[PDB]
C-alpha cells in the first residue's frame, strides 16, 4: 500500500488530537468514531478469515461502546444542559460514562474481545494500534476525574487484575499474553484516577513505550512460545538478552523502570488512608509476572528448538524505535524519579 | 497539586523563568550514559561488529537524550518550585489551618527488656 | 386550594427576582380546546 | 375538506388517460394509428382496461410471503399520491414549512416499492433482476439532490411558493442552462423505460405513470411559470396545463426514439460523466450569489 | 385526541419491540419504516421541520435502503414467520408488557418510575414554550451554519474521505 | 509549449466533459477573489435586520438621532 | 418527564435487542440503526424545547456519524458472507 | 391537518388492494459498492443542504471558503474512485 | 482539556453564548447567574457556594417543581367533581 | 410571585385587524417616542411587571394615530387595506399602484412621512424614568476566588520525593 496507508494512519493520529484538544462533548464523540473508521482497514490488510472475524468482533463491541457514551452526553443535556467536558453532574450519567469507556479499554467486565481481536491482527504494525488506541479513552477519564463514583470504577480495576492474572496462565499465544497484560495494566490505570488524577498520564508513558518495545522486537516473526523458542541458537543470542530486559520489566521488579508505575500508584493511594487495596494490587501483580516467568525460560534456556534449516542472511526489519525506547524501558528509575512533575 | 494558574503551549511557562537551570548535573550525565547505551544496543539488534568500536551515528544518540533531557529537567526544576510555592502561600494566607506546637517534655511509658 | 398546605405564593423558584416566562407551560389548565389551538404552530399550520 | 378527494380521483383519471396518449403520440411517431375501434377516438379504453385487469383477471401466487406482495402496492400507490399535496397549484393543499424537502424525501422513499416487490417472489432470478433496477433508482437520486440544491441556491428558499415569485419575467431555464439539460435526464430514474427497463401488474404501473406526471409538473415549476397573477387564478392554470403537457410529450419522445443504454454504461453515465459536471456546476452556483448580490 | 406527542411515542416504542424480538431481518427491517416515520412526527410536533425531515432523507431515504441490499446479499429469499419461532414471541410478549402495563399507571397524570422523574400531565406543558421569537425563529429557522462552527465542517469532511477510501480497501 | 498545447487538445478529444469539471469549478474559486463586486453583497447582508432594533441611552453621543428621517446612523443607500 | 419516559425506554429495549441474539448478525446492525435513531430523537427534544439555536446542527452531525458506522461495519458483514456461506454468530474460528 | 391528508391517501390505496384480491372469483459483490458510494454521498449532500438557507444571514467570506471545501472533498473522493472502479 | 487550545478559537460550546443572529436561550437569564457564580475555583471543588443558583437553574430545564405543583392543582380540580366547583371561562 | 392587579390592563385595545396595522408603517415615523420608551424599559428591566405604565402610554398613543386616519382620507386607506388582504403572502407586491393613491391624500396633512432606508438603531437621549444599574437578577455577589500568588518561585527543598 502506497500513501493511502500513511493517510489512514495519520487520521488515527489526528483522531486522538481531536480527543486531546477539546472542550465540546460531541467533539470527543467524533474523535472516538474517527478511529473506528480508521483501525478496521489495518485490522484486515492480508485478506484473512481471522482478520474478518476479528474486525467484526472489534466493531460490534466498540460501536455499542460509543452509543452508550452518547447516552451520557444526552443526559448531560437532560440535566444541567452544559456542553463542557468537566463534570457529568449526574449519578446516572456517570455510570453510563465509565462503563462505556471500559468497553473501549481492557477493563474487567468488557474484556472478552481483547484476546480474540489481538489474535486476528495480521502484523506487528497493527498490534501497536491497540496499545496506542487506549490513550484516547484515558484522555477523557483524566478530564472527568471528579463526580465519578468509587463503587463502579475501583471494583472494575480490582477485578481486571484478578481476571488478567488468571487470563494468561492457560495461554501460549504471544499475542494473547500481550492482550491479557493489557487487561492487567488497565487496573493499575483507573485505580489512581480518584486518588490524584496525576500519574495516570505517566502510567501511559511507561506502558505504551514498554509495549511498543515488545512488538518491534517481535519483528522477527513469532506468534507462539514454541515459535519464539527457535531464536536462541538459530537466530542471534544478543536479541534474547534485550527481550529479557522487557519481559522482566513488565512485571513488578525494582531494578527495571517498569516498577516506576508500581512506585507511585501504591504511594499516592497509601497517602489517603487506604492500605487494604494496595496489598491486593501487588499480590495479584505477581500473577502478571508469572506469565513472563515461564516466557523468560524460552530465552534463558536451550529448550531444544534447533531446526535443520539455518539462516545465513542477516535479518532486515523496520526497527524504527527498537533501539531508542528499550534503553529508556530498562533503566529510568535511577535516571528520572522526578519525572512525575515533568509529565503532570 | 493540580494545575491552577498555568496554561499549555510551550512547556516551560517563560513568565516564571527565575530559577537557575541544571549546569553539568549528575542527572544529565546518567541520561548521557543512557544515550550512549542506546548507541550500544543498536549495533546489537542490527548486526554490526563491536558495540564500542563501530559506526559513528552514536553522536546523534548522545546529543538527543541530552537535549530532550535538559528541557525535561528544566520542567522538573520549574514544577517542583511552583508546587512548593503554592504550598508556602497557602500557609501564609490562611494561618489557622497550620498549627504550631512547641516546648514539651511529656511522660511516656518505658519498655522492659 | 383551600384545605391543603399550598399558599399559592412565592412561586417555585427560590430566586424570586428574575421571573421567566412562567405561563408558557401553564397558560391556564381550564378549557383544553383553547390550549390545543395555542400550541399548534407546527401542527396543522393555518 | 373535499380538496384531497379532488386530488386523487381526477388524478387517477390522468394516469388512466395517459395510456391512450402514450399509445397515440408514440403511434403517430411510428406511422401507425392510436385506438379507434373502442370509442369515438379510443377515449373509452382507459375505463375498459380498468374492468379487464381488476375484476376478472386473477393472481396465481408464486409464493405469497404473508406480509409482502400486498404491502408493496401501499408503498407504490400511497407514496405517489402524497407527492401531490405540497405542489404550488395556485394555493397548495396545506402549504409545507419546507416544500422541496418533502418532495425529495417521498421520492427517495418510493424506492421501497420496487424493493419489497423483489422480496415478494421466492425466485432468486427475480430479486437479482430487482436489485439491478434499484441500482438505477438509487444512483440518479444523488444527481436529483444536487441539481435541486443548485437551482434553489440561485433564488428562493425550500418553499415551493417562493419558486413562483422568482420567475416573474424570466424562466430558470436560462440561468441554469446546463442544469436544464441535466435535470431532464435525471428525472428518468423511477423505471421510465427510456433509459433502461428491468399486488397485480395493473395498479403497480399506475403509481409509476403517476410519478412521470409528478416530475412533469415539478419541471413546470422549477423551470417554468411565466407569471402568478393573484387576481385571476384561471389565467395561470390554463397556461400551466399547456406547459406541463409539452414536457409530458417529451417523456413520450425519449421512450419512442432512443434505445437502452446498456446497464453498465448507464452507470458509467453517472459518476464518470454526470457527477463531474453537476458538482462543477454546484461549485459554480455557490459563487454566483456571492460574486453578484442575490441571496433572498 | 387531546394528546399529540404521547400517542406517537407509544407507537415509537412498539417499533422497538420488534428489535428486542428477532422476527427475521426482513420483518425487523419493517420496524425502521414504522418507528422511523413516526420518529419524524415526534420531532416535527415541537417544531423544526428541517430536522424532522432529515430522518426521511437519510434513515428512510438511504440507510435502510442500503440495509435492504445486505439482506439480499446475506440471509435472503424467505423470512421465517415469528409465530412459529421459539422465544422470539416470548421476547415480544415480555417487551410489550414493559410498556403497556406502564401506560395504565401514567393514567391519572403522575406515575412511579425506576428513575426519580415523574410522568406529569403532558397536555398544557406539552409544548413547554410560549411565543419566544417571531421571524426566522422556532430555534431551527436558522438551524445549520457553516459560520462559527468552521472546525466541525473540516472533521466531518475528513471522516467522509476515510469512508470512501477504507471500504474500497476492505472489498 | 511542452504540455500547455499538447495536453489540452488531447483532453478535448479524449473525454471533453472532464475539461468542464476543472474549468467551471476552477472559475468558481479564482473569480470571487478577483472581482471588486463582493463588497456590496456583504453590506446589505449586515443591513438587513431580522431581529428587533434596540435603543441605547445616550449621554453625550454622536451619529445618533430620532427614528424619523435624519442624517444619522449607518442606513445603507447603495444604489437606491 | 412525559415523552422522555418512552424514548429512554425505547433506548433500553434496543440495548437488550443488541446483546440478545438468535444467530442472525444482520439484526444486530439493524438495531445499531435504531440505537442511533433513539439517540437522534432524545437529542432533538432537548435542543428544540430549550431554544439553543446553535446546538441544532449537532444532531445533523450525529446523523452523519450514525451512517459512518452503519456502513463500514455493514461492509465487514459482506466479507463474512464472502469467506463463509451465510452470516451466523455460531460460525466462528477465534479462540 | 397533515395527518388528514396522509391517511386519506393510504386508506384509498389499501382499498384498491381489497378490490385487487377479494373481488375476483374463479450473489454478485460488485453491486454493493454502489450502495456504499450512495450512502456516503448522501451525508455530504446533507451537509450541503443549508446552502440556500444559511447564506441569507451569515458572513460570506467565512462561508464560501467552507462551502466549496465540502464539494471539493466530494470530488476528491471521486478522484480516488476513478483509479480502478469496476466493470459495472 | 488534556491539551489546551492557546492562540486559537474552536469553542462555542456553552449555552447563552454568541447567538447565530440574535436568538436567545430558554434559560439565558439563569446561566447569567450560574457562569458569574462559578467562574472561579471556589465553588468548583466544593460546589456549595452556588447551590442556591443551581437549584433554580435545574428548575429551568426540567420544570419538575412546577410539574408537581400543577399536578396538585389538577388533582384538587378533579376533587371538586360533584362538589363546589366553578368555571369562569 | 406578586403579579399586577385586575384593573392594570388598559381599555380600548386590538380594535384594528392584523394586516390593517401592517398596511401602514408610518406608525414607525409618527408616534415613535412612546414606543421607544417601552422598548428601552424592556432591555434595562426584563420583567413585564415593572414596565406596564409605559405600555399604557403606548396603547393611548396608538389610538391617537389611527383616529387621524379615521377622520381624514378614510377612502384611499380602506381601498389600500382591501388590496393588502386580497393578495396571498406577498403583502407589498401587486399593490404599488394603489400605494400611489395612498400618501398623496396624506400629503395634504402633516401625517405623511415615509422612510426609504429604515430605522438602523435610534438612540433615546431624552429618556430618564428609572436608573439602569439596579441589579436586574443578581442576588449574591459570589464568594471571592483563590488569591493569586505574586512573586517568583525559588527552589528550596529540591524534590520532596523519596530520594535526592
Amino acid at each position: 500500500n502506497p500513501i493511502i496507508f500513511i493517510i489512514i494512519l495519520l487520521t488515527i493520529m489526528l483522531g486522538t488530537i481531536i480527543v486531546m484538544i477539546s472542550s465540546h462533548w460531541l467533539l470527543v464523540w467524533i474523535g472516538f468514531e474517527m478511529n473506528m473508521l480508521a483501525i478496521i482497514p489495518i485490522m484486515m490488510k492480508n485478506h484473512n478469515p481471522r482478520a474478518t472475524e476479528a474486525s467484526t468482533k472489534y466493531f460490534l463491541t466498540q460501536s455499542t461502546a460509543s452509543m452508550l457514551l452518547m447516552m451520557a452526553v444526552i443526559i448531560n443535556l437532560m440535566f444541567s444542559g452544559q456542553w463542557t467536558v468537566m463534570k457529568l453532574f449526574n449519578p446516572m450519567a456517570s455510570m453510563l460514562m465509565t462503563m462505556a469507556l471500559a468497553m473501549k479499554l481492557g477493563m474487567a467486565p468488557f474484556h472478552f474481545w481483547v484476546p480474540e481481536v489481538t489474535q486476528g491482527i495480521p502484523l506487528s504494525s497493527g498490534l501497536i494500534l491497540l496499545t496506542w488506541q487506549k490513550l484516547a479513552p484515558m484522555s477523557v477519564l483524566y478530564q472527568i476525574f471528579p463526580s465519578i463514583n468509587l463503587n463502579l470504577i475501583l471494583t472494575l480495576s480490582v477485578l481486571s487484575i484478578l481476571i488478567g492474572g488468571w487470563g494468561g496462565l492457560n495461554q501460549t499465544q504471544l499475542r494473547k499474553i500481550m492482550a491479557y497484560s493489557s487487561i492487567a495494566h488497565m487496573g493499575w490505570m483507573t485505580a489512581v484516577l480518584p486518588y490524584n488524577p496525576t500519574m495516570t498520564l505517566l502510567n501511559l508513558i511507561i506502558y505504551i513505550i514498554m509495549t511498543s518495545t515488545m512488538f518491534t522486537m517481535f519483528m522477527a516473526n513469532s506468534t507462539t512460545t514454541t515459535l519464539s523458542l527457535s531464536h536462541t541458537w538459530n537466530k542471534t543470542p544478543i536479541m534474547t538478552v534485550l527481550i529479557l530486559a522487557t519481559l522482566l520489566s513488565m512485571g513488578g521488579l525494582p531494578p527495571l523502570s517498569g516498577f516506576m508505575p508500581k512506585w507511585m500508584i501504591i504511594q499516592e493511594m497509601t497517602k489517603n488512608n487506604s492500605i487494604i487495596l494496595p496489598t491486593f494490587m501487588a499480590i495479584t501483580a505477581l500473577l502478571n509476572l508469572y506469565f513472563y516467568m515461564r516466557l523468560t525460560y524460552s530465552t534463558t534456556l536451550t529448550m531444544f528448538p534447533s531446526t535443520n534449516n539455518m539462516k545465513m542472511k542477516w535479518q532486515f526489519p523496520l526497527m524504527k524505535k527498537m533501539t531508542f525506547l528499550p534503553t529508556m524501558v530498562v533503566l529510568s528509575t535511577m535516571m528520572l524519579p522526578l519525572t512525575p512533575m515533568l509529565s503532570v | 497539586g493540580r494545575q491552577g494558574r498555568a496554561t499549555f503551549q510551550f512547556l516551560p511557562d517563560e513568565a516564571r523563568s527565575l530559577p537557575p537551570p541544571k549546569l553539568t548535573d549528575p542527572r544529565l550525565a546518567f541520561v548521557g550514559f543512557l544515550g550512549y547505551c542506546s548507541g550500544l544496543i543498536d549495533n546489537a539488534i542490527r548486526r554490526r561488529p563491536v558495540l564500542l568500536a563501530g559506526l559513528h551515528r552514536q553522536l546523534l544518540y548522545i546529543t538527543s537524550f541530552v537535549f530532550v533531557g535538559y528541557y525535561l529537567l528544566k520542567r522538573q526544576d520549574y514544577m517542583y518550585a511552583v508546587r512548593d510555592h503554592d504550598m508556602f502561600s497557602y500557609i501564609k494566607s490562611h494561618x489557622x489551618x497550620x498549627x504550631x506546637x512547641x516546648x514539651x517534655x511529656x511522660x511516656x511509658x518505658x519498655x522492659x527488656x | 386550594v383551600m384545605k391543603x398546605x399550598x399558599x399559592x405564593x412565592x412561586x417555585x423558584x427560590x430566586x424570586x427576582x428574575x421571573x421567566x416566562x412562567x405561563x408558557x407551560x401553564x397558560x391556564x389548565x381550564x378549557x383544553x380546546x383553547x390550549x390545543x389551538x395555542x400550541x399548534x404552530x407546527x401542527x396543522x399550520x393555518x | 375538506m373535499i380538496n384531497i378527494l379532488m386530488l386523487i380521483i381526477p388524478i387517477l383519471l390522468a394516469v388512466a388517460f395517459l395510456t391512450l396518449v402514450e399509445r397515440k403520440v408514440l403511434g403517430y411517431m411510428q406511422l401507425r394509428k392510436g385506438p379507434n375501434v373502442v370509442g369515438p377516438y379510443g377515449l373509452l379504453q382507459p375505463i375498459a382496461d380498468a374492468i379487464k385487469l381488476f375484476i376478472k383477471e386473477p393472481l396465481r401466487p408464486a409464493t405469497s410471503s404473508a406480509s409482502m406482495f400486498i404491502l408493496a402496492p401501499i408503498m407504490a400507490l400511497g407514496l405517489a399520491l402524497t407527492m401531490w399535496i405540497p405542489l404550488p397549484m395556485p394555493y397548495p393543499l396545506i402549504n409545507m414549512n419546507l416544500g422541496v424537502l418533502f418532495m425529495l424525501a417521498m421520492s427517495s422513499l418510493a424506492v421501497y416499492s420496487i424493493l419489497w416487490s423483489g422480496w415478494a417472489s421466492n425466485s432468486k432470478y427475480a430479486l437479482i433482476g430487482a436489485l439491478r433496477a434499484v441500482a438505477q433508482t438509487i444512483s440518479y437520486e444523488v444527481t436529483l439532490a444536487i441539481i435541486l440544491l443548485s437551482v434553489l441556491l440561485m433564488s428562493g428558499s425550500f418553499t415551493l411558493s417562493t419558486l413562483i415569485t422568482t420567475q416573474e419575467q424570466m424562466w430558470l431555464i436560462l440561468p441554469a442552462w446546463p442544469l436544464a439539460m441535466m435535470w431532464f435526464i435525471s428525472t428518468l430514474a423511477e423505471t421510465n423505460r427510456a433509459p433502461f427497463d428491468l399486488g397485480p401488474f395493473a395498479l403497480f404501473f399506475m403509481a409509476e405513470y403517476a410519478n412521470i406526471i409528478m416530475m412533469n409538473i415539478f419541471t413546470a415549476i422549477l423551470f417554468l411559470g411565466t407569471s402568478h397573477n393573484p387576481h385571476m387564478p384561471e389565467l395561470y392554470t390554463i397556461n400551466f396545463t399547456i406547459k406541463s403537457l409539452l414536457l409530458t410529450m417529451s417523456f413520450l419522445w425519449i421512450r419512442a426514439s432512443y434505445p437502452r443504454f446498456r446497464y453498465d454504461q448507464l452507470m458509467h453515465l453517472l459518476w464518470k460523466n454526470f457527477l463531474p459536471l453537476t458538482l462543477a456546476l454546484c461549485m459554480w452556483h455557490v459563487s454566483l450569489p456571492i460574486l453578484t448580490s442575490g441571496i433572498p | 385526541m387531546l394528546y399529540i406527542v404521547f400517542i406517537l411515542s407509544v407507537i415509537f416504542v412498539m417499533g422497538f419491540v420488534g428489535f428486542s424480538s428477532k422476527p427475521s431481518p426482513i420483518y425487523g427491517g419493517l420496524g425502521l419504516i414504522v418507528s422511523g416515520g413516526v420518529g419524524c412526527g415526534i420531532v416535527l410536533n415541537f417544531g423544526g421541520s428541517f430536522l424532522g425531515l432529515m430522518v426521511f432523507l437519510i434513515y428512510l431515504g438511504g440507510m435502510m435502503v442500503v440495509f435492504g441490499y445486505t439482506t439480499a446479499m446475506a440471509t435472503e429469499q424467505y423470512p421465517e414467520i415469528w409465530l412459529s419461532n421459539k422465544a422470539v414471541l416470548g421476547a415480544f410478549v415480555t417487551g410489550l408488557l414493559m410498556e403497556f402495563f406502564m401506560v395504565y399507571y401514567v393514567l391519572k397524570d403522575k406515575e412511579v418510575e425506576v428513575v426519580f422523574e415523574f410522568n406529569g400531565l403532558g397536555d398544557w406543558v406539552i409544548y413547554d414554550t410560549g411565543d419566544s421569537g417571531f421571524f426566522s425563529e422556532e430555534a431551527m429557522g436558522i438551524a445549520a451554519l457553516y459560520s462559527y462552527g468552521t472546525w466541525l465542517v473540516i472533521v466531518t469532511g475528513w471522516s467522509l474521505l476515510i469512508g470512501v477510501v477504507v471500504i474500497m480497501e476492505i472489498t | 509549449a511542452e504540455r500547455v498545447a499538447a495536453f489540452l487538445k488531447n483532453v478535448w478529444a479524449k473525454e471533453p466533459v472532464l475539461v468542464a469539471s476543472f474549468a467551471i469549478a476552477g472559475l468558481a474559486v479564482i473569480l470571487p477573489t478577483l472581482s471588486p463586486y463582493t463588497k456590496y453583497s456583504l453590506m446589505i447582508n449586515x443591513x438587513x435586520x431580522x431581529x428587533x432594533x434596540x435603543x441605547x441611552x445616550x449621554x453625550x453621543x454622536x451619529x445618533x438621532x430620532x427614528x424619523x428621517x435624519x442624517x444619522x446612523x449607518x442606513x445603507x443607500x447603495x444604489x437606491x | 418527564s412525559m415523552v422522555y419516559m418512552n424514548i429512554m425506554m425505547a433506548f433500553t429495549v434496543s440495548l437488550v435487542g443488541l446483546l440478545m441474539y438468535r444467530s442472525h448478525l444482520m439484526s444486530s446492525l439493524l438495531c445499531l440503526e435504531g440505537m442511533m435513531l433513539s439517540l437522534f430523537v432524545m437529542a432533538a427534544l432537548t435542543i428544540l424545547n430549550s431554544h439553543f439555536t446553535l446546538a441544532s446542527m449537532m444532531p445533523i452531525i450525529l446523523l452523519v456519524f450514525a451512517a459512518c458506522e452503519a456502513a463500514l461495519g455493514l461492509s465487514l458483514l459482506v466479507m463474512v458472507s464472502n469467506t463463509y456461506g451465510t452470516d451466523y454468530v455460531q460460525n466462528l474460528n477465534l479462540l | 391537518n397533515l395527518m388528514l391528508a396522509l391517511l386519506t391517501n393510504f386508506t384509498l390505496a389499501t382499498l384498491l388492494v381489497i378490490i385487487a384480491f377479494w373481488l375476483p372469483q374463479l450473489f454478485s459483490m460488485k453491486f454493493f459498492l454502489v450502495a456504499i458510494t450512495f450512502l456516503l454521498f448522501d451525508l455530504e449532500i446533507a451537509l450541503l443542504l443549508p446552502l440556500p438557507w444559511a447564506s441569507q444571514t451569515a458572513n460570506l467570506n467565512t462561508m464560501l471558503t467552507m462551502a466549496l471545501f465540502l464539494i471539493i472533498l466530494l470530488a476528491v473522493s471521486l478522484a480516488y474512485e476513478w483509479t480502478q472502479k469496476g466493470l459495472e | 482539556q488534556k491539551r489546551l487550545g492557546v492562540d486559537l478559537d474552536r469553542w462555542m460550546t456553552i449555552q447563552s453564548a454568541e447567538q447565530p443572529h440574535g436568538i436567545p436561550s430558554r434559560c439565558h437569564a439563569f446561566e447569567k447567574e450560574w457562569i458569574e457564580c462559578a467562574h472561579g475555583i471556589g465553588s468548583i471543588r466544593a460546589e456549595k457556594e452556588c447551590k442556591i443558583e443551581f437549584e433554580d437553574f435545574r428548575e429551568c430545564l426540567l420544570r419538575q417543581k412546577t410539574m408537581k405543583r400543577l399536578h396538585a392543582i389538577r388533582r384538587q380540580r378533579e376533587k371538586l367533581i360533584k362538589e363546589g366547583k366553578y368555571t369562569p371561562p | 410571585e406578586l403579579p399586577s392587579l385586575e384593573d392594570l390592563k388598559v381599555q380600548e385595545v386590538k380594535v384594528s385587524s392584523s394586516v390593517l396595522k401592517a398596511a401602514a408603517h408610518h406608525y414607525g415615523a409618527q408616534c415613535d417616542k412612546p414606543n421607544k420608551e417601552f422598548m428601552l424599559c424592556r432591555w434595562e428591566e426584563k420583567d413585564p411587571r415593572r414596565c406596564l405604565e409605559e405600555g399604557k402610554l403606548v396603547n393611548q398613543c396608538a389610538l391617537e394615530f389611527f383616529r387621524q386616519i379615521k377622520r381624514h382620507c378614510a377612502e384611499p386607506f380602506t381601498e389600500y387595506w382591501t388590496c393588502i388582504d386580497y393578495s396571498g403572502l406577498q403583502l407589498f407586491r401587486r399593490c404599488r399602484k394603489q400605494q400611489a393613491q395612498f400618501d398623496e391624500c396624506v400629503l395634504d396633512k402633516l401625517g405623511w412621512v415615509r422612510p426609504d432606508l429604515g430605522d438602523l438603531s435610534k438612540v433615546t437621549k431624552v429618556k430618564t424614568d428609572r436608573p439602569l444599574p439596579e441589579n436586574p437578577y443578581h442576588s449574591r455577589a459570589r464568594p471571592e476566588p483563590n488569591p493569586e500568588v505574586e512573586g517568583d518561585l525559588k527552589p528550596a527543598r529540591h524534590g520532596s520525593r523519596l530520594f535526592f
